[PDB]
Parts: C-alpha cells; sequence; structure tokens
DNA sequence: AGACGGCTGGCACGACTTTTGCACTCGACTAA
DNA sequence: GGCTGATCGTGCAAAAGTCGTGCCAGCCGTCT
C-alpha cells in the first residue's frame, strides 16, 4: 500500500444505534440509579431504638404562641394575633399584607384600625419590629425601642423616615444636599443604624447540617494522589445462587425458559452496572490527573481545561464523558466540587496564555477584595490590574465575571471610609 | 417526605406547618382545603401522630 | 411516623431502626411478591416467598 | 458552603466580641461565665433572589446578607470558670492559619 | 524575558564574539541561518536565541527537514481542515500555525527534499499561507531559524538547493568555529564533563588527568567539535573506574582492539 | 535483580571477560554499540545486558532495520496519531513510543537508508520527538542498542554510514570474539548442543563424538559461528541415526547431497 | 449647566459544547 | 404473509444550545 488522504472511497455505517441500555449507564444518577436499580430488582427476582432525639426546641414559633397566651387580648384579639404569628418569615417579617390579613379575617366587624393596633401589639414584643415586612418599619421600632439620650436619634429617625433611598444607592452627597444634615457628623448616624441588627427574626433559625455524600475521594498524602471512589456508596447486586441452582432442575419448558431470560437479562444489567463503574472510574483518574494540576496550580492559577481535552484523555466517546459528568460529585482534600466544575473557558492571555474563566474570576474577586474602601476598583482599572498579572484578559467581558460573583458596581459599592 | 411510603405525604396527614408540599396553599387562611399538585389537608402537625 | 422519629445520630444518616428495618423488609417482600404473582411464578418459589 | 471562623457574627453585641480575638478564640487566661461565647464559627446560608429586600438590607448593612447563621461556641448554663489553653486541629489541604 | 542562563561552558574569544554578535542579532526577528559542524553547539546556540529575543513570551519550536513525511509533508508544513481528506476529522494545526508568533529552528536545512524548498519558499517570504481546505490564507508573522553543517554555496554552486530560497533566507547567518579552531581550555571543557560524570556515576570525586593525558588530549583530532570530547572524556572515566589515581591514559579511538 | 543464567555457555573463551566488562556497562544507560559478524550471539548479548539491569523491569525491546515499507517504518518510528493518514481508525503508538524507560535494540544499522539514516539521527538520543500528526512532542527515556557486522568506521569513510549518526552512537563497543577463533570453547559448545538435543531428540543416550567429527569440526571454518554450529550439530545428530556408538562423520553442507 | 467619562447593560456573531434518538438481520428456516 | 425468533453489539452527529468578546446606546458625577 501507501500513505495518503485520498478523500473518495467506500466505507460503512458509523457506531452501531439503539444502545439504550448503555445511553441510561453513562448518564449518572446517584441515588437516582439506585431508585431504578431498586424497581429493576423488584422486576428481577433472580437479582440480590431506646434512645430518641426528644428535642422540643421553640423555634420562636412556640415563644411567641406563648407570649400571646401570657398576654391579655380578646378572643378576636388572640385570633388575630394567632393568624398574625402564621404569617411570619423566617427572617422576621410578615409575608402577607395588612389587607391580605383583613381579607384572611373575613370579618366585616374587623376593621383595619384593629389591624393595625394588633400590629403595634405585634410591634410591642421581644424582639421589636416582629413581622414588621418593612425595613423602615423594623428600624423604627428598633429605635423607638431606644433611648431618646442617645445622640444623632432624631437625625437617624428623619433618615429612617424617607431617606432609604439615598443610603440604597450610597448617595452620601445627595443625602447631605436633600437633609441638609451636618457634613461627616452624620457618619457616626450612619454607624448607628448599620448597629440595628437587620432581621432580627434570623437568630430564630438553627442551623442545619447539609448532607453532602461525595462519589469520589482523594488523599493526595505525601504526593501519590489516587483516586478512590466511595465504596459506601458504590452499588452492588447479587445474583439469587438458589433461583440460579433451580433452572436446569425444572421439568417445566414454561418455567425454564422465564428463568433463562431473567437470568440473560440480570446478566446484561450487572455488566452495563459494572462498565459504568469502571468508566467512571477511569474518568476520575484522568481527570485525577488533570486535576493535580490544577490542585497544585491553585484556586488562583486554575488552568483552563475542554471537554474534548478530558475526551482526548479517555477512550470513550465525548458524549460519554458529558453523560457520565453529569450529577457527578467528588471529595478532595480543598473540599467537594462537581465534576463539571473542573472544566472552564480559555482566556487569550499575553504571551499565549490560555486563562481559566474560573481562576479568572477567582483572581478577580481576590483583588476586589483588596481594594480601598474609600475608592472602589473601576471596571476599566480592573485592565490595570491585568496588565499587572502579565496575562491577556476581556475587561469589557470582566463585567459579566463580577456579576457572576455578585459583586456590586463599584460605584454602588462607594462607601464612607 | 416521600411519596406512598414511609414518612410520606398525603398519608400520615400534612408536614410540620399548614403547607402544601406542591409549595401552594400555604396559609392559616386554608383550614380543610387540598391541594391539587399535592394532596394535603392543611391542618396542624400534632395529627400526624 | 411521628411516633416513630428518624433520630439521626450523625446528622447524615437517620438510621431509623427497630421500627422501620421490620417495615421496610416486610414492605419490599410484599411488594416483590405481588409484582411476581402477576407474573405466573412456579409454585415451589411463591410458596418460599 | 464551607463554615469559617472569621469573629464576624450577625445580631450579637461588641462587649460579648470584646474576649474574643481576631480569628474568633478568647485570649488565653481570660475568666468566663454563664454562657458566655467562645469560638465564632457561622454556618453559610444557599442563596436567595434578587430579593430587593434583602438586596436594599445588603446596600444599606451588607457584609452579612443573611448569608450564614450564628453557629458559634458557647458556655453551658451554670458553669464558669477561666481558660487555661486552646488547642486547634486543621486537616492537611487547609491552609487559612489565622493565628493557629 | 530578563535573565536566562544556560549551559554556555565554552569561553573563548571566538566563542565570546559570536556570543556578542547573537545578542545584538538577538533583538532582532528576521531570519538567520546558523552554520557550523556536527556537535558544533548548533543546538545551544538556537535555544539560547529563542530564549533571548522578545519571543521569550512566545513559542520557540524546531522542526527537523528531514523528518518530514514526502506523502503529507503539505499536511505537516501548511496544514489541513477536517473533512479536505478522506481521514481528515479535524483542522489539523500547522507547523508554522503551532509557530505562529513564535520562532520555528528548522532543523538539516541541507538535508530536506527540493520539493520542500519550492513548497515552503513563498509562504517564508509572503509571510501568509493557508492549510487544506482553508477560506483564506494567515499572514501570521513568527522569527525563522535554520541550520545545516554543509557548504551551502557548495550547494548552491551544485545547484543541491533552491538558489532564491537560500537568498531570501541568509539575513545575517551564524557559523561555529571547529573543535581544532576551539582554542577554548580543552582541559576546562572537560573539568565540567569530569564533575557531571563523577556525578553520574557515584564516584566520589574525579581522580582528574595527568600532564602527559592533558598533551594528548591538546594532541587530538577532535574530528567531533563536543560530542567527542564528552564521548571520549565519558569513555576514558568509565574505563578508569577508580578515583585511586588520577587518568594518565585515556581511550578515544574505538577501532582499535584491546588485549 | 536476578541471576537468570539462560543461554550462557562459552566462557573458556575471552567471550567471558567480554561478558565481565559488559557487567560494568550494564549499569550504564549510555549509547552501546555492539560489534561482530553474523551468527555471534549478539541478540544474546543484547538481551542479558537488558535483563542485566533491574530496568529489566521496564520495556526491553528490540530493532532491526528492516525496510519493509519505508512509510510504515516511518510511521512506526515516529507514530501515527488517530487519523493522520486516510482510513486511520486510531492513533498508532510508535515502535520507540512503545517501550519507554526500558532497553531499545537497534539492528541492521548497516542496513539503515541514508534517508532512514537521518530520520533516526533526528533524536540522536535527543530524547523528544513528534508523532505522526502529534499536536505537541512528547519526551521519554530509553537506552538504546546498536550492533552490525560491518565496519562502521570504513563506510563512515566511505561515506556510506551517517557520521554524525556515528558520533550520536556508539559510546561503546563490544567486539564479539571470533568463535572461529574459540577452539576451546568450541568444545563446551559442542557439549551444551548435544545435551539440548538429548532433551529435543528423547532418544536414549548421546553416544558420543568420537574424534573424527571434532578433527572435521576443527577442519571447519564454521563461518556461521553460534546458529550454523548448533544447525550441523542437529543435521548430524539426524543423519547418524542410530546412536549406538558416537558418530564420527560430520554433517557440513546440507545444500551438498548428503551421499 | 452641559458636556466628558467611565459604567452599565443588552445585543450581536462566531466558537466551543452537547443530548438524544437512534437495531439491520440474522441464522433459525417457513411455510401458505 | 407476519413478522419472528436470534449470536453481538463501549457512539455519534446534528441540530441545538451556550458562551466569548466586543460593540453601541444611555446615564449620572462633575467642573468647567
Ligand atoms: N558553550 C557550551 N556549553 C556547554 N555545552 C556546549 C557548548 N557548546 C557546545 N556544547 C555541546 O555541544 C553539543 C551540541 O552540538 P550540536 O552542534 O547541537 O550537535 P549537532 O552538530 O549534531 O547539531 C551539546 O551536547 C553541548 O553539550
Ligand atoms: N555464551 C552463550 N551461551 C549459550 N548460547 C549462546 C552463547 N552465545 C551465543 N549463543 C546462542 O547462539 C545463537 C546464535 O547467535 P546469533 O545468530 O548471533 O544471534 P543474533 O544473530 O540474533 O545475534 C543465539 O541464539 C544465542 O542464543
Ligand atoms: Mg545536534
Ligand atoms: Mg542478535
Amino acid at each position: 500500500m501507501k500513505q495518503g488522504l485520498q478523500l473518495r472511497l467506500s466505507q460503512q455505517l458509523a457506531m452501531t444505534p439503539q444502545l439504550q441500555q448503555a445511553i441510561r449507564l453513562l448518564q449518572l444518577s446517584t441515588l437516582e440509579l439506585q431508585q431504578e436499580l431498586q424497581q429493576a430488582l423488584e422486576s428481577n427476582p433472580l437479582l440480590e431504638l431506646p434512645v430518641y432525639q426528644g428535642e422540643t426546641t421553640q423555634t420562636l414559633q412556640d415563644y411567641l404562641m406563648w407570649q400571646v397566651e401570657l398576654t391579655p387580648f380578646t378572643d378576636t384579639d388572640r385570633a388575630i394575633a394567632t393568624s398574625i404569628v402564621d404569617a411570619v418569615d423566617d427572617t422576621g417579617y410578615l409575608t402577607i399584607q395588612i389587607e391580605d390579613i383583613v381579607d384572611s379575617i373575613g370579618d366585616d366587624e374587623i376593621g383595619l384600625e384593629e389591624v393595625e393596633a394588633v400590629l403595634k401589639r405585634i410591634q410591642r414584643f421581644d424582639p421589636v419590629g416582629v413581622a414588621a415586612k418593612d425595613l423602615r418599619d423594623c428600624l423604627l421600632i428598633q429605635l423607638s425601642q431606644f433611648a431618646k439620650e442617645t445622640p444623632w436619634l432624631e437625625e437617624a429617625r428623619l433618615i429612617i423616615s424617607d431617606h432609604l433611598d439615598l443610603l440604597a444607592n450610597h448617595d452620601f452627597r445627595t443625602l447631605m444636599r436633600v437633609t441638609r444634615l451636618k457634613e461627616e457628623v452624620l457618619k457616626e448616624a450612619v454607624n448607628l443604624i448599620q448597629s440595628l441588627d437587620p432581621r432580627p427574626g434570623q437568630s430564630i433559625q438553627t442551623s442545619e447540617p447539609e448532607y453532602v455524600i461525595p462519589d469520589v475521594l482523594v488523599r493526595k498524602v505525601s504526593g501519590r494522589w489516587t483516586v478512590e471512589l466511595n465504596a459506601d456508596s458504590i452499588p452492588r447486586l447479587k445474583i439469587n445462587q438458589q433461583y440460579a441452582a433451580m433452572g436446569n432442575s425444572a421439568r417445566n419448558d414454561a418455567d425454564g425458559q422465564f428463568i433463562r431470560s431473567n437470568l440473560q437479562e440480570a446478566r446484561w444489567l450487572i455488566k452495563s452496572l459494572e462498565s459504568r463503574n469502571d468508566t467512571l472510574l477511569r474518568v476520575s483518574r484522568c481527570i485525577v490527573e488533570q486535576q493535580q494540576a490544577f490542585f497544585e496550580q491553585g484556586e488562583e492559577y486554575m488552568k483552563p481545561m475542554v471537554l474534548a481535552d478530558i475526551a482526548q484523555a479517555v477512550e470513550m466517546h465525548e458524549s460519554t464523558i458529558s453523560r457520565v459528568t453529569t450529577q457527578k460529585y467528588l471529595h478532595s482534600p480543598r473540599g467537594i466540587f462537581e465534576l463539571k466544575y473542573f472544566f472552564s473557558s480559555h482566556v487569550n492571555t499575553e504571551g499565549g496564555g490560555e486563562a481559566s474563566s474560573t481562576a479568572i474570576r477567582a483572581l478577580v474577586k481576590k483583588l476586589i477584595a483588596a481594594e480601598n474602601p474609600a475608592k472602589p476598583l473601576s471596571d476599566s482599572k480592573l485592565t490595570s490590574m491585568l496588565s499587572e498579572q502579565g496575562i491577556m484578559v476581556a475587561r469589557r467581558t470582566v463585567a459579566k465575571y463580577r456579576e457572576s460573583l455578585s459583586i456590586p458596581p463599584s460605584n454602588q459599592r462607594k462607601q464612607l471610609v | 417526605p416521600e411519596r406512598d411510603g414511609l414518612f410520606c405525604a398525603r398519608i400520615f396527614g400534612p408536614v410540620k406547618d399548614y403547607e402544601c408540599l406542591c409549595g401552594k396553599y400555604k396559609r392559616l387562611k386554608h383550614r380543610g382545603v387540598i391541594c391539587e399538585k399535592c394532596g394535603v389537608e392543611v391542618t396542624q402537625t400534632k395529627v400526624r401522630r | 411516623p411521628d411516633l416513630r422519629p428518624l433520630v439521626p445520630l450523625d446528622g447524615g444518616r437517620f438510621a431509623t431502626s427497630d421500627l422501620n428495618d421490620l417495615y421496610r423488609r416486610v414492605i419490599n417482600r410484599n411488594n416483590r411478591l405481588k409484582r411476581l404473582l402477576d407474573l405466573a411464578a412456579p409454585d415451589i418459589i411463591v410458596r418460599n416467598e | 458552603g464551607p463554615e469559617e471562623i472569621t469573629a464576624d457574627i450577625p445580631n450579637v453585641g461588641e462587649a460579648a466580641l470584646s474576649k474574643l480575638d481576631e480569628s474568633g478564640i478568647v485570649y488565653i487566661g481570660a475568666e468566663v461565665t454563664g454562657g458566655d461565647i467562645l469560638v465564632g464559627k457561622v454556618t453559610p446560608k444557599g442563596e436567595t433572589q434578587l430579593t430587593p429586600e434583602e438586596k436594599l438590607l445588603r446596600a444599606i448593612f451588607g457584609e452579612k446578607a443573611s448569608d450564614v447563621k450564628d453557629s458559634s461556641l458557647r458556655v453551658p448554663n451554670g458553669v464558669s470558670g477561666t481558660v487555661i489553653d486552646v488547642q486547634v486541629f486543621t486537616r492537611d489541604g487547609v491552609e487559612k492559619d489565622k493565628r493557629a | 524575558m530578563a535573565e536566562y542562563k544556560d549551559n554556555l561552558l565554552g569561553e573563548a574569544n571566538s566563542f565570546l564574539e559570536v556570543l556578542e554578535q547573537v545578542s545584538h542579532l538577538a533583538p532582532l526577528d528576521k531570519p538567520v541561518l546558523i552554520i557550523g559542524e556536527r556537535g558544533t553547539g548548533k543546538e545551544l546556540i538556537a535555544s539560547r536565541l529563542h530564549y533571548l529575543s522578545s519571543r521569550w513570551q512566545g513559542p520557540f519550536i524546531s522542526l527537523n527537514c528531514a523528518a518530514l513525511n514526502e506523502n503529507l509533508l503539505d499536511s505537516e508544513l501548511f496544514g489541513h481542515e477536517a473533512g479536505a481528506f478522506t481521514g481528515a476529522q479535524k483542522r489539523h494545526p500547522g507547523r508554522f500555525e503551532r509557530a505562529d508568533g513564535g520562532t520555528l529552528f528548522l532543523d538539516e536545512l541541507a538535508t530536506a527534499p527540493m520539493m520542500v524548498q519550492e513548497k515552503l519558499l513563498r509562504v517564508i517570504e509572503y509571510g501568509e499561507l493557508e492549510r487544506v481546505g482553508g477560506s483564506q490564507p494567515l499572514q501570521v508573522n513568527v522569527r525563522l531559524v535554520c541550520a545545516t553543517n554543509a557548504d551551502l554555496p557548495a550547494m548552491v554552486n551544485e545547484g543541491t538547493f533552491r538558489a532564491d530560497l537560500l537568498d531570501r533566507l541568509a539575513f545575517d547567518v551564524v557559523q561555529l568555529p571547529p573543535l581544532r579552531e576551539r582554542e577554548s581550555d580543552i582541559m576546562l571543557m572537560a573539568e565540567y564533563f569530569a564533575i557531571q560524570m563523577c556525578r553520574e556515576i557515584k564516584l566520589p570525586l574525579f581522580p582528574g588527568f595527568t600532564e602527559r593525558a592533558r598533551e594528548t588530549l591538546l594532541n587530538y583530532r577532535w574530528p567531533g567539535n563536543i560530542r567527542e570530547l564528552k564521548n571520549v572524556v565519558e569513555r576514558s572515566v568509565y574505563r578508569h573506574g577508580t578515583s585511586d589515581y588520577p587518568l594518565d591514559d585515556i581511550i578515544i579511538d574505538p577501532f582499535k582492539r584491546r588485549p
């Protein structure tokens, strides 16, 4: 023969189609895969205390109920108070409106005056501003709770009344122009207003751990990184040995055929599961080989990664890689992150560098965190930082990353030092 | 709560609050109505026992 | 379910024991048997379950 | 997310925070009564939508945004005494080590 | 790109003069030629120049001329797009494309096909070319480097090479001095060799040569410019196998048969 | 690092001393060249050297300059990436890439094309190269082994061989002892061949070789040093038929008629 | 007090990714 | 006919999406 690249000849079809079982195996379903396996095992018959928590935390709902019971109120007043307690947000605000509350009361005798009186009684509770549903209202109640001997009290009340917009935009100059307040003397009042404990009802909420079960665990102790999947999380199916030892002995053709079909289906399913597990392990090993460079380089200097780049590291099609990456999580000493989180776009950099979008965002966030509070860093100013990094980037598109990190506008982030 | 199992909704009664599983009809305004996407009586939690 | 609390030991796993493990075993056994009952199993097998 | 000890506990006075050091531990040799906080740890909270109320609060207060919950360590009630020493253990792969 | 050190053990007036000329040449992006003989530090000089230039940020890539297969030399040079051939499944990056913006260190300039020279002629001169299946050519820019150990003018007189190709190639060619022409201390050069060899053989310390050994080393044909010195030194070190006494007799010629 | 004596014989001659010297070279990973005519156990020597290092655990392979398809040989040296040529089903790993970290034997170096010579010299122990249709270069580790029955210095003087390749190779030269001159080891080799044949022929016992056969063997020039010796031993054993008495005849030329 | 200036923010075209919707005819015969 | 049963089966591709980066229109802070 010879070596060449002629482009006209006969050929055959591509990979044979209708591999539905393999397609499901390629996708990772985690507990959903476990549920499907349980359903199949239900279908396939040849496949196989004294200590109690006893905690009655009030959660401030019971505390509110006890306060209502301990407080003197009419039967209608008690019912209104209970209804108000029903519509309370976790942060401490009222979810429903006063008109909504009146409508839910559904009483002609019930009036807006009674609702206001109940709210004042509701305001007359610990913590102050209970179910205020308005930041100014809760702040006003909290300020009214304190004594008037404190300095900058009337000015703080006036600001909370109708000067909230300027503070929202941090419009100190506009606020000074409007309210005609003393310059730089209002900084103390602003700090005191910042010391108002927003969302006082948040203390009611108690922390609950988030049960996250990883799939792959990596140690890399003393180097020698070795990817190991969660053996406990690894599914395992058993063949019914008693059922296996009853197929040949069967004298009924129908029973024998059913046993053979069930055995074949179970064998195919077990083979598919083992192949999926092996493919996942190989993909994890390849990623860890890629992630080892990323882990050593750190989050700030994470290298860009491509789906095709990883598919090259393996022997399966990129479709299998994409399917396996779905619902994929792993554990590392640095932390636990999704497998798809590894991939990132490559940003052309000075000297031809390709910059990971995630790493670029992390570095930009670190730089923005280390910024002067009086003068927030500008997006155009971020071009200077990028040039200092020695790597080219898209400052115009960097605003997208900044918003992605939920970074407020630099002008909006401006505040008195 | 799971579906048609132990510690499940639509059986054994409502959940910690009068709120329904589908997230709709979550208020004391509803006293005995049952939601559509999830079948839940809007009642107190203590009836679960 | 209220009288048989989950009682999370580590928080990650509730491990309902001495109350639901028997329930779980009987439930899955009955589901398997009833599903198999519609498939005309051999008499020996179905009698075993 | 991870839980960090940064001594930035909301809804608490500075008087309680006086005895706590930068990372949130209490200075060695200090004395404590009742249920005072020892170490200030917080639990990250799942993010919410734009939430104009929360967005406004962050534009006003910020630096918390209800992102965390008070999970600090405090003395059991009816217990008083003083600290002899403290010990911190950090697994490898994490190198915060503010004052470790 | 401020400072870099690599080998450069040779310290001769001619060696220094070449280094100084390269230093001035290093800023220039115009293509140049390296000349010399076998084992004449050719690889080192090219690498030093490549790091030296402002393309220190850019990728310096070399290429052996005779290595290319005649079957797909055009794809090797320019490249191909996906589907251009039957086997074309992706836009294969070109060698110049890989070096686009960088430095191309052509190797064995003499040892190339005439068709190869013809193919590469206009692209270097025009600075623009296209791969197989390309819509429009790419006019990338990259400094060009090439070398050969033969007398290019002799080949041109023989017509062995395209006169125009070399003509639009020889902006300030660079030559090398022979080992016999190398007046640098051969003993000093071999000192680093002895140190590295003692390290490699895990020997305690270099036993050192003798005055007669030094005189004989001076009295050497040295057809191999550097490697032969390195190779003969390594052979003598391996044969000696003892730091108890300094080296006095050195085996060089492999043709001779021992007793 | 095991004994693995395997086919170790003929120590009466200075081949034993040659093996002793090669034992020192066994830990070495530098270039290796072997000298000797065909039929001199050169492959056996190379195998012993490769096995000698615990790097025998590494991939030890052999290759001879058999052209086959020149393009195919070029690809095998280079390594065909997937889709490089029309119809390429998948990436074909290179012959060099197959054995990294382990010894590689290069044979028929005399019978190597000059273009093939240049291709090999491209990575002249350079250690890094690029695959056929390879995007980025790869660097591997392997100790090459060289052997030929021809006078490389002569061909270099003749210009047939590549002088740069010769310099890049043959850090050590292993000259095969003349088995035609190794008369003392001839008797021991005959005994070993007889033992092997008795293992193979499975007859009652070896009658012997008398002395006429030994005298004829002494008269025989034995152009095939180690290969033809065993072949003639087998042929004579077969022709002898009955093993009642020691055989004195010698099966010299099978091409010549038996009678 | 109107204009520069950087922000902001959506809209656009390339450039990488991606999910799902896909099973012949066997080798048994099958004979009316 | 009427599909009818069955070795043996580790993509793929193709239209779809989705992002990268730039590119223009408005806006307020401001100082001339
Ligand atoms: N100044 C130097 N410092 C160190 N090594 C040198 C120097 N000059 C030459 N060499 C040696 O010369 C060798 C390179 O020779 P080179 O001309 O590249 O071979 P070829 O002629 O086959 O291209 C290197 O192995 C290097 O050790
Ligand atoms: N010292 C020895 N002991 C045993 N067998 C040997 C010895 N030397 C050579 N041989 C054998 O002689 C045979 C012929 O050698 P030869 O034809 O030179 O092999 P090659 O040509 O592949 O190098 C070899 O197969 C080898 O096994
Ligand atoms: Mg060289
Ligand atoms: Mg051999």
